[PDB]
RNA sequence: UCAUGUUCACAUACACAUACACAAACGGCGCGCG
RNA sequence: CCCGCAGAAGAAGCACCGGCUAACUCCGUGCCAGCAGCCGCGGUAAUACGGAGGGUGCAAGCGUUAAUCGGAAUUACUGGGC
């Protein structure tokens, strides 16, 4: 049922006292696609197997979003090592209007109107981990109105 | 670094010979020559009955030609025709009276010819080799060899350099020499050239040395 | 302006039926439509996503018979209009009048229908139209002129679209030769294979 | 369907209207060489449901997220084949 | 001959009967009589629905047996629902009431 | 489509097919049980 | 930096020079070349390119590669040129344009012949 | 159900069903192209003799058959007796588990 | 105490095995067992 | 603009196919000839040079060069850093 699909296959390598010991390395996202997501970074010998160890991790550790009808609920930023990201919500019928990594984490996660954009570098890795960082810091009325102490229509 | 042929050192220790007969340095030559000529057309002949493993053994008066192979109903047919036409045939290239019997075995997934066999074929039709031999060792495992090591080497998918891959799932220790390691080769004739495909299958430690 | 090489290239190229051919003699029986085009057709690279959305493009495009800067125009139109842009390219596509013509049935494919109205034997509200691309806005009486409605493609034409499924928002009169345009269609009176956002992310690149 | 009783009567012109999906109209059931079941026969599947085991008849439609839509090649609602047997 | 689960029939899901097919032995009207003779009613629940005709309820109970659960969900029987319609398609209205 | 009758039977192995001979058909004399294919026939598409 | 300090002295983006400068913002020029040679590339490469010193019409003096398998140039010819750098030519920033003025038309080009400036043969 | 090779299981109803709507394909026409009375007694006999094949076929003067003198087995013929629902397989059923 | 080493040149997303899931049905006519 | 006239009859190119980028095989040649927007290809089996066939993309045009903006958060006011 959940919804996965693999975003970079990366071959990395390690200098042994023959030659090169090649190696490869998956980073794969999944969600449920109703508001829980969850991102995996496999690395194995061979394509097939670090896939799905990524796929494994990825099964497990997923978060919650506060989603609001396919979009978000505020502007949000976010940051990792590199890649530094902006998440807008946008009207309905726009579409997925984002980056690569972006588009497969957002879209995995089940938002259908989102306008994204990743300044910085663009390195798959930190961008899907400040995609979902910027996911996880976003809170929805029921949250800040409870966080203050008010009802859903005082905040709005 | 260059291995010892697994079958060959085990000789006399764990493994049978193939041929079992006594003759002296007058009759030994052509002995040889005779039973590699049966082999040869033999082989020739049964390329599909899944052939494991021919026995030569002539007691001086006849040849006795003992065949295990998977496909008993393909090499016999009904009521052994291809096996009395095959007996004598045989009669023919030997020199001698024949007499063929045929051992049937019992998991094709074991064998080391019949892996081999299996694995070229599916090369020779143009199969990903990965897949090939990813699927042979899950048979072999799953059938519950103690362990198995496949590896296929030459050009491998069309590639220009050569390399050797490989798989070992399991044990398979050769330094022991009263492992039970069976051992095959086999070539397959793409049309880049031949790629050549290697299966070691430990299949137990047996410690009394039967034959 | 037309596309006029083979038709069924086309559609094996695709991969679906793309509906290129009147459907009286069987796609399989006319050539190898599980088959790409030409000596290395027997492949499948694994298809970039660019890619994909290139084939989606081209399915549509070549189910409708339109060049890709009309087909860009069109997309432009759609991104004007208000709504969800999948559906509204979707409107102006089958309210091209060709294809309106087509639905209705006076033609065995749509190049046919091109062709007769190319040939003015087409006239919406009495009015003969020439151009193929014409816009049918709603509710709109468009007919078949007599010096073409003795057609006998015309008529047998006729026979095969009772021959496939009708349309919902077209009421055509075939004894009268005369059709009426009463509503834009809806994304669900359309096949539901095509997917929207392909074509609308491929041009917003 | 929990229940407690049943009832019977006769079923009124506008009721058996209302137990329908569709009205069919010709004679048939399935085709004579391919083995579709003919359209408006006594098997269409957009009359009482597709043939298949949760994906439509006309091809464009063969997973779950379309769930309850309604092509627009023959007709067919994509729903579960299960339901041909209620309608 | 003996059946754990194997074919059902297709206008009505209760199994075949045979052992050229693999078969259910029928429990049929005079037996169903004499568990009604014993008090025995979840017996004959059982029997002729969750083991039987239910096509829910046998699913269910497969995997808790499975689990070892030995716990039922006996739902309503779909020959039943064949019945209903067998009549609906009469002009005969029948139908299920709630109170 | 015609059938055909077949050692080459589609997903199926020499586990099972080691009875039968190399036209189709089980050898004579050959000793069977339950699921020993008999005849390898097999269908189009 | 403060906006103070951008106030006082603002931010003058950076200019991106031209990277044709003899073409002076116009497609094509005409030359006449005083010099045609051979030139070796650089590494990893290894032939012998075709390039002439050229004189243009306002007077600059560059070095044109000419493209397609043989020429039949020499000196105090009128070539047209363009722009693009050949890379392994080290200097080399244009290229002549075939099918020119003195810059004649290639031989036996059956595939991009517009850009060769070659005849389409008998169709 | 399809049997043996090609060919359809004779499934009763589906020939009753056949032979109404036959009969009422006609009826439309007829009546839409204005038959006179006799032409439309006549098949609104016919038809009204038919859907009493479909509901309980054999209470009408005879039973109609499709073979050696096989009555079709209409609805009411499934819901009653000895080898209909009720006794057949409601009251009754064949039960998984089982043996002898 | 102990210098130097000509130029270029080294396997990459699992789009399956005679897409996932999918194991024999209904009526006469008989014979026989209980 | 309309009506009539006979005839498929009078009307298809250009670029690209190693990756970015949609779309491959054979032959010719052998770090030569050559290509090239960037990485690179070519030193006797070239999917990258030339030819062929095949295909892909645009279409009365297609490509090349020149020019600006965007991409470039790459003068960072929105929106950088030491
Ligand atoms: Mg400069
Ligand atoms: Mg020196
Ligand atoms: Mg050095
Ligand atoms: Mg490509
Ligand atoms: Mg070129
Ligand atoms: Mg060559
Ligand atoms: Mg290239
Ligand atoms: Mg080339
Ligand atoms: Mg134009
Ligand atoms: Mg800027
Ligand atoms: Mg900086
Ligand atoms: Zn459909």
């Amino acid at each position: 049922e959940l919804q996965e699909k693999l975003i970079a296959v990366n071959r990395v390598s390690k200098t042994v006292k023959g030659g090169r010991i090649f190696s490869f390395t998956a980073l794969t996202v999944v969600g449920d696609g109703n508001g829980r997501v969850g991102f995996g970074y496999g690395k194995a010998r061979e394509v097939p197997a670090a896939i799905q160890k990524a796929m494994e991790k990825a099964r497990r550790n997923m978060i919650n979003v506060a989603l609001n009808n396919g979009t978000l609920q505020h502007p949000v930023k976010g940051v990792h090592t590199g890649s530094r990201v902006f998440m807008q919500p946008a009207s309905e019928g726009t579409g997925i209007i984002a980056g690569g990594a972006m588009r497969a984490v957002l879209e995995v996660a089940g938002v259908h109107n989102v306008l994204a954009k990743a300044y910085g570098s663009t390195n798959p890795i930190n961008v899907v981990r400040a995609t979902i960082d910027g996911l996880e810091n976003m809170n929805s009325p029921a949250m800040v109105a409870a966080k203050r102490g008010k009802s859903v229509e005082e905040i709005l | 670094g260059q291995k010892v042929h697994p079958n060959g050192i085990r000789l006399g220790i764990v493994k049978p010979w193939n041929s079992t007969w006594f003759a002296n340095t007058k009759e030994f030559a052509d002995n040889l020559d005779s039973d590699f000529k049966v082999r040869q057309y033999l082989t020739k002949e049964l390329a599909k009955a899944s052939v494991s493993r021919i026995v030569i053994e002539r007691p001086a008066k006849s040849i006795r030609v003992t065949i295990h192979t998977a496909r008993p109903g393909i090499v016999i047919g009904k009521k052994g025709e291809d096996v009395e036409k095959l007996r004598k045939v045989v009669a023919d290239i030997a020199g001698v009276p024949a007499q063929i019997n045929i051992a049937e075995v019992r998991k094709p997934e074991l064998d080391a010819k019949l892996v081999a066999d299996s694995i070229t074929s599916q090369l020779e039709r143009r199969v990903m080799f990965r897949r090939a031999m990813k699927r042979a060792v899950q048979n072999a495992m799953r059938l519950g060899a103690k362990g198995i090591k496949v590896e296929v080497s030459g050009r491998l998918g069309g590639a220009e350099i050569a390399r050797t891959e490989w798989y070992r799932e399991g044990r398979v220790p050769l330094h022991t020499l009263r492992a039970d390691i069976d051992y095959n080769t086999s070539e397959a004739h793409t049309t880049y050239g031949v790629i050549g495909v290697k299966v070691w299958i430990f299949k137990g430690e047996i410690l009394g040395g039967m034959a | 302006a037309r596309y006029l090489g083979p038709k069924l290239k086309l559609s094996r190229r695709e991969g679906t039926d793309l509906f290129l051919k009147s459907g009286v003699r069987a796609i399989d029986t006319k050539c190898k439509i599980e088959q790409a085009p030409g000596q290395h057709g027997a492949r499948k690279p694994r298809l970039s996503d660019y890619g994909v959305q290139l084939r989606e493009k081209q399915k549509v495009r070549r189910i409708y018979g339109v060049l890709e800067r009309q087909f860009r125009n069109y997309y432009k139109e759609a991104a004007r209009l208000k709504g969800n842009t999948g559906e509204n390219l979707l409107a102006l596509l089958e309210g091209r009048l060709d294809n309106v013509v087509y639905r209705m049935g006076f033609g065995a494919t749509r190049a046919e229908a091109r062709q007769l109205v190319s040939h003015k034997a087409i006239m919406v509200n009495g009015r003969v139209v020439n151009i193929a691309s014409y816009q049918v806005s709603p509710n709109d009486v468009v007919s078949i002129r007599e010096k073409a409605k003795k057609q006998s493609r015309v008529k047998a034409a006729l026979e095969l679209a009772e021959q496939r499924e009708k349309p919902t928002w077209l009421e055509v009169d075939a004894g009268k030769m005369e059709g009426t345009f009463k509503r834009k269609p809806e994304r669900s009176d359309l096949s539901a294979d095509i997917n929207e956002h392909l074509i609308v992310e491929l041009y917003s690149k | 369907e929990e229940f407690d009783a049943i009832k019977i009567a006769l079923a009124s012109p506008d009721m058996i209207r209302s137990w329908s999906f569709g009205e069919v109209k010709k004679p048939e059931t399935i085709n004579y060489r391919t083995f579709k079941p003919e359209r408006d026969g006594l098997f269409c599947a957009r009359i009482f449901g597709p043939v298949k085991d949760y994906e439509c008849l006309c091809g464009k439609y063969k997973r779950l997220k379309h769930r309850g839509v309604i092509c627009e090649k023959c007709g067919v609602e994509v729903t579960q084949t299960k339901v041909r047997r209620e309608r | 001959h003996a059946r754990s689960t194997g074919s059902y029939s297709l206008v009505t899901q209760q199994p075949l009967g045979g052992k050229a097919q693999f078969g259910g032995q029928r429990f049929g009207e005079m037996e169903v009589w004499a568990l009604e003779a014993y008090g025995a009613a979840y017996t004959l629940q059982e029997m002729l629905t969750v083991k039987s005709d239910d096509v829910n309820g046998r699913t269910k109970m497969y995997k808790n047996i499975v689990d070892g659960n030995h716990q039922m969900e006996p739902g309503m029987p779909e020959s039943f629902n064949v019945l209903l319609k067998e009549i609906r398609s009469l002009g005969i209205n029948i139908e299920l009431e709630d109170e | 489509g015609p059938e055909e009758i077949t050692a080459d039977i589609p997903n199926v192995g020499e586990a099972a097919l080691s009875k039968l001979d190399e036209s189709g058909i089980v050898y004579i004399g050959a000793e069977v049980t339950g699921g020993d294919i008999l005849v390898g026939k097999v269908t189009p598409k | 930096a403060t906006v103070n300090q951008l106030v006082r002295k603002p931010r003058a983006r950076k200019v991106a020079k031209s990277n044709v400068p003899a073409l002076e913002a116009c497609p094509q020029k005409r030359g006449v070349c005083t010099r045609v040679y051979t030139t070796t590339p650089k590494k990893p490469n290894s032939a012998l390119r075709k390039v002439c010193r050229v004189r243009l019409t306002n007077g600059f003096e560059v070095t044109s590669y000419i493209g397609g398998e043989g020429h039949n140039l020499q000196e105090h010819s009128v070539i047209l040129i363009r722009g693009g750098r050949v890379k392994d030519l080290p200097g080399v920033r244009y290229h002549t344009v075939r099918g020119a003025l003195d810059c004649s038309g290639v031989k036996d080009r059956k595939q991009a012949r517009s850009k060769y400036g070659v005849k389409r043969p008998k169709a | 159900v399809p049997l043996d090779g090609g060919r359809f299981a004779t499934s009763d109803l589906n020939d009753l069903y056949r032979r109404v709507i036959n009969r009422n394909n006609r009826l439309k026409r007829l009546l839409d192209l204005a038959a006179p009375d006799i032409i439309v007694r006549n098949e609104k006999r016919m038809l009204q003799e038919a859907v009493d094949a479909l509901l309980d076929n054999g209470r009408r003067g005879r039973a109609i058959t499709g073979s050696n003198k096989r009555p079709l087995k209409s609805l009411a013929d499934m819901i009653k007796g000895k080898q209909g629902r009720f006794r057949q397989n409601l009251l009754g059923k064949r039960v998984d588990y089982s043996g002898r």
